[PDB]
RNA sequence: GUGAAGCCAGAGGAAACUCUGGUGGAGGCUCGCAGCGGUUCUGACGUGCAAAUCGAUCGUCAAAUCUGAGCAUGGGGGCGAA
RNA sequence: UGGGGAAAGGUUCCAUGUGAACAGCGGUUGGACAUGGGUUAGUCGAUCCUAAGCCAUAGGGAAGUUCCGUUUCAAAGGGGCACUCGUGCCCCGUGUGGCGAAAGGGAAGCCGGUUAAUAUUCCGGCACCUGGAUGUGGGUUUUGCGCGGCAACGCAACUGAACGCGGAGACGACGGCGGGGGCCCCGGGCAGAGUUCUCUUUUCUUCUUAACGGUCUAUCACCCUGGAAACAGUUUGUCUGGAGAUAGGGUUUAAUGGCCGGAAGAGCCCGACACUUCUGUCGGGUCCGGUGCGCUCUCGACGUCCCUUGAAAAUCCGCGGGAGGGAAUAAUUCUCACGCCAGGUCGUACUCAUAACCGCAGCAGGUCCCCAAGGUGAACAGCCUCUGGUUGAUAGAACAAUGUAG
């Protein structure tokens, strides 16, 4: 697990030759948006508190990879 | 400074030089 | 009968010497050109305690005259030495406490310690806690020197024998009583397995020449001849005399 | 417990300025010796 | 508040070992646990570590001494005579 | 108040089987086996612990970058910093006293 | 439980010095659980639970204390606080 | 009389079935009988290093099986490079062999779930170490091998051969004191449960957060200014100070401390709907404080005792020294970030004991350790209780003598 303070370098990570997967979790209780991406060695997390930079960012990341919002209660 | 690092770095240097020489 | 106790000690099975905690033996340097014609210097790095002995030891570091290296030796420490001191060794070294001189470059009356019986054997004569030897007189022709030993006897040794100036540290170690069986046990448990000593008069006739009886008594005489059979020498061997001494 | 209480009080006074270092030192040694029994006794000595 | 009148440091031994031995060990025990003034740095911070080794807590120097005393009368006499002997012999 | 058990085959408390009681996100009390404690390197001639150098096991020192294992001056490691100052002073003075004595002896011998 | 050195304060005296209250925590010291041992009942059982055990009462308990694994000594030989 | 292990045991573990024999009575039950199934590792061990000790080599004894000998009166090795290619060349040397620890030294893995029987190994997620080849980003250089701080020193890097110096591995017993994790105790709040003739804003249970990283702090100690007697600072325990105290300002070894990622999507507690099953599904909650000569583990600064001073080796790092090599369109031997490949062999079931070991046996005997709740009480004393485990030792009837125990 590794942090990313800003937004610019986060897309730089996602725009890499081995970024295989990504996902998006939203917490209603604490009003938070977490962007998680899975590279070869580490798992990078970006935390946001806003509500509109969330969706607009999602169109900025490359189109080739996929994004699945995590569903509450996930079965084996 | 282990002998390994000294030997490994020299071997790595020699291999790169040999490739350059062949291309020339 | 069986073999008596003082015969079993020669097989070296249980009665050996414990030597795990001893690091090195105490000797001088070997003879060399430098010490034989001039002098060399060393540093006193540490002063340590080795178990099973009085007379603390001193670690001394010298350089090497032939190679790029440094050698370290272990001497017995004389009363007065301190860490960081400068020690000298050779023919032309001044005579202060600590120095190492050939015994011929020494005036009569000085006390020394750790003297070589023959030049090169690296120290044999006086090396216990608080003892010393004294020089008495010289013989420049056919060089030979007479010395007095800590027991009273006198000896003659070659003039190029070595001795290191001073008196061995450790002082009067044997002045306070041990006062406790535990202290005696701890004293001996780092040298040899000999402490608890049984009394031959309490033995059985199969065990010791003094053996049994309906009273505890030696029976025959206790003075044993010098040319006797192995297994008989148990008592006062070759005694010239008995009783309390008076004159000396 | 008692020793800590007395020493804690004394440093407070010296910093505030109610006493100075000479009286402080004298009282500290008077306290190490079994002189004062509790906090009340100490202040009375200071006041006198 | 003296707690004794003659026994002293040898009071740990209770009523054991006999009066004369207790009184005789006091002579060495009292001077072994004492504290002597250093010779190189001047502070009063010298204590015994081993049977013949002494060291200063402040300068970290170490010195070989007596068994139960930083120095012994026999050693001091020898050093003085030897120093006197050498000077006249070389003069 | 649940009681715990070891997790390896060594049942003895032999100064190399070190434990630590922990509570787990499952609501249980377990044990983790921890390693021994590091130690800081000492000075080459005085004996005190050098400041600015971590305290690790003798093999973990092979994965750390150099500027984290030394300080930036002569005799970086193995010397505390007060002892090194003595070295410069001592060296300089001995050299100075050397030349003056040498010149004094030769000039005096020249006088004869 | 008792309370040795070292340290703090006070009081008496012309002086030499002596007393009193604290602090501290030494000892092959002491009462007493677990472990170790085996005094008495000359108790139980005595073709036994057992080819040496069971019960009550006892000795020591911070040191000459108790103990595991690896190694050495071999029969007129070993080892033995005997 | 609980939960797990070392030595020892060797299928005793699990399922299905069962006549006779065994379980000193019975037996539908069994550690017995019959038929099948069950033990997955780069991270746990062995494998590596030496200790006490054992055995080869050079040699010398003895008629001989063999005894001594372990650095000794020995010509005893190991390092580098290039070809066309194996052949050839060039340097350093007194040498200095093997075995021996599942409790000594030692590179690296945690959580959740799963089977009738295994799991730190299987499944999902998130990491780490060693070895080997290689590329991109960044760094350095025309003053050829970095800058800043007075200083202790700091940072994402920031050449270093022969030879040499030093540090870590690396170590006794006891006494009190301080910090931290875990347990115990007290108050409030939300859910569920017990009791209720009378009383009790009542009693009980759950309220959890791993390895691995980032960032901010934490005793000792060290640096700068200045110069102390009317002596001061100060520990429970009198040590410290012109060899530089008090005071003011700083640097640094040491997290099992706070916050963030991992991480709520997990686990746990309630409520509401469905139905032969194959099956499930949707709502909530998962907080805030205090206290202590409390018990246990660990860390730190102190002190005491010794005619007692309390192991060695493999492996890794630092420094002194300056051999060689290196750019101006690139060159690069940068211990920085990311990226590629691989990690062989054997053990892993179960018991560890009033029935799985040794005592002729399913024997009141013996056999090395780890964790340790509430009450009374000085207390691991004795007595009662909760979690957890048992209810197993041939039975029924009557109460004479003599017994054993009270
Ligand atoms: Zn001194
Ligand atoms: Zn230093």
């Amino acid at each position: 697990p590794q942090e990313v303070s800003d937004i610019k370098k986060f897309i730089e990570i996602c725009r890499r030759k081995d970024a295989s997967s990504a996902r998006i979790k939203k917490n209603p209780k604490t009003q938070q948006i977490k962007f998680k991406v899975r590279c070869q060695r580490f798992l990078y997390t970006l935390v946001l508190k806003d509500s509109d930079k969330a969706e607009k960012l999602k169109q900025s990341l490359p189109p080739n990879l996929q994004i699945k919002d995590v569903p509450k209660r996930n079965k084996r | 400074m282990r002998a390994k690092w000294r030997k490994k770095r020299t071997r790595r240097l020699k291999r790169k030089r040999r490739k350059v020489r062949a291309r020339s | 009968g069986r073999v008596i106790r003082n015969q079993r000690k020669g097989r070296g099975s249980v009665f050996t010497a414990h030597t795990r905690l001893r690091k090195a033996p105490a000797k001088f340097r070997p003879l060399d050109y430098a010490e034989r014609h001039g002098y060399i210097r060393g540093i006193v790095k540490e002063i340590i305690h080795d178990p099973g002995r009085g007379a603390p030891l001193a670690r001394v570091v010298f350089r090497s005259p032939y190679k790029y290296k440094q050698i370290t030796e272990t001497f017995i420490a004389n009363e007065g030495m301190y860490t960081g001191q400068f020690i000298y060794a050779g023919k032309n070294a001044a005579l202060t406490v600590g120095n190492i001189l050939p015994l011929s470059s020494v005036p009569e009356g000085t006390v020394v310690s750790n003297v070589e019986e023959k030049p090169g054997d690296r120290g044999a004569l006086g090396r216990t806690s608080g003892n010393y030897v004294t020089v008495v007189g010289h013989n420049p022709d056919e060089g030979k020197t007479r010395i007095k030993l800590p027991s009273g006897a006198k000896k003659v040794v070659p003039s190029s024998s070595r001795g290191m100036i001073g008196i061995v540290a450790g002082g009067g170690r044997t002045d306070k009583p041990l006062l406790k069986a535990s202290r005696a046990k701890h004293k001996f448990a780092v040298k040899r397995n000999r402490w608890p000593k049984t009394r031959g008069v309490a033995m059985n006739p199969v065990d010791h020449p003094h053996g049994g009886g309906n009273h505890q008594h030696i029976g025959k005489a206790s003075t044993i001849s010098r040319y006797a059979a192995q297994g008989q020498k148990a008592g006062l061997i070759a005694a010239r005399r008995t009783g309390l001494l008076r004159g000396t | 417990r008692r020793q800590r209480v007395l020493r804690r009080l004394l440093v407070k006074y010296r910093a505030s300025g109610k006493i100075d270092k000479h009286l402080y030192h004298e009282l500290y040694h008077l306290a190490k010796g079994n002189t004062f029994k509790h906090k009340r006794a100490l202040v009375e000595h200071i006041h006198r | 508040s003296k707690r004794t009148k003659k026994v002293g440091i040898s009071g740990k031994y209770g009523t054991r070992y006999g009066a004369s031995l207790r009184k005789l060990v006091k002579k060495q025990e009292v001077t072994q646990h004492a504290r002597y003034t250093c010779t190189f740095c001047g502070k009063n911070s010298v204590r015994r570590t081993a049977v013949g080794i002494w060291s200063c807590k402040s300068c970290k120097k170490t010195m070989a001494g007596g068994a139960y005393t930083v120095s012994t009368p026999a050693a001091a006499a020898m050093r003085s005579t030897l120093r006197r002997l050498r000077e006249i012999t070389e003069a | 108040p649940t009681r715990v058990t070891y997790r390896r085959r060594n049942p003895y408390n032999t100064t190399s089987n070190r434990t630590r009681v922990i509570k787990t996100p499952g609501g249980q009390l377990r044990v983790l086996h921890i390693k021994k404690r590091g130690t800081a390197p000492k000075c080459g001639d005085c004996g005190i612990k050098l400041p600015g150098i971590p305290a690790l096991r003798p093999r973990e020192y092979a994965t750390i970058s150099k500027p984290k294992k030394t300080v930036q001056r002569a005799y970086g490691g193995s010397r505390c910093g007060n002892c090194v100052r003595d070295r410069i002073i001592r060296a300089f003075l001995i050299e100075e006293q050397k030349i003056v004595k040498k010149v004094l002896k030769e000039q005096s011998q020249a006088e004869k």
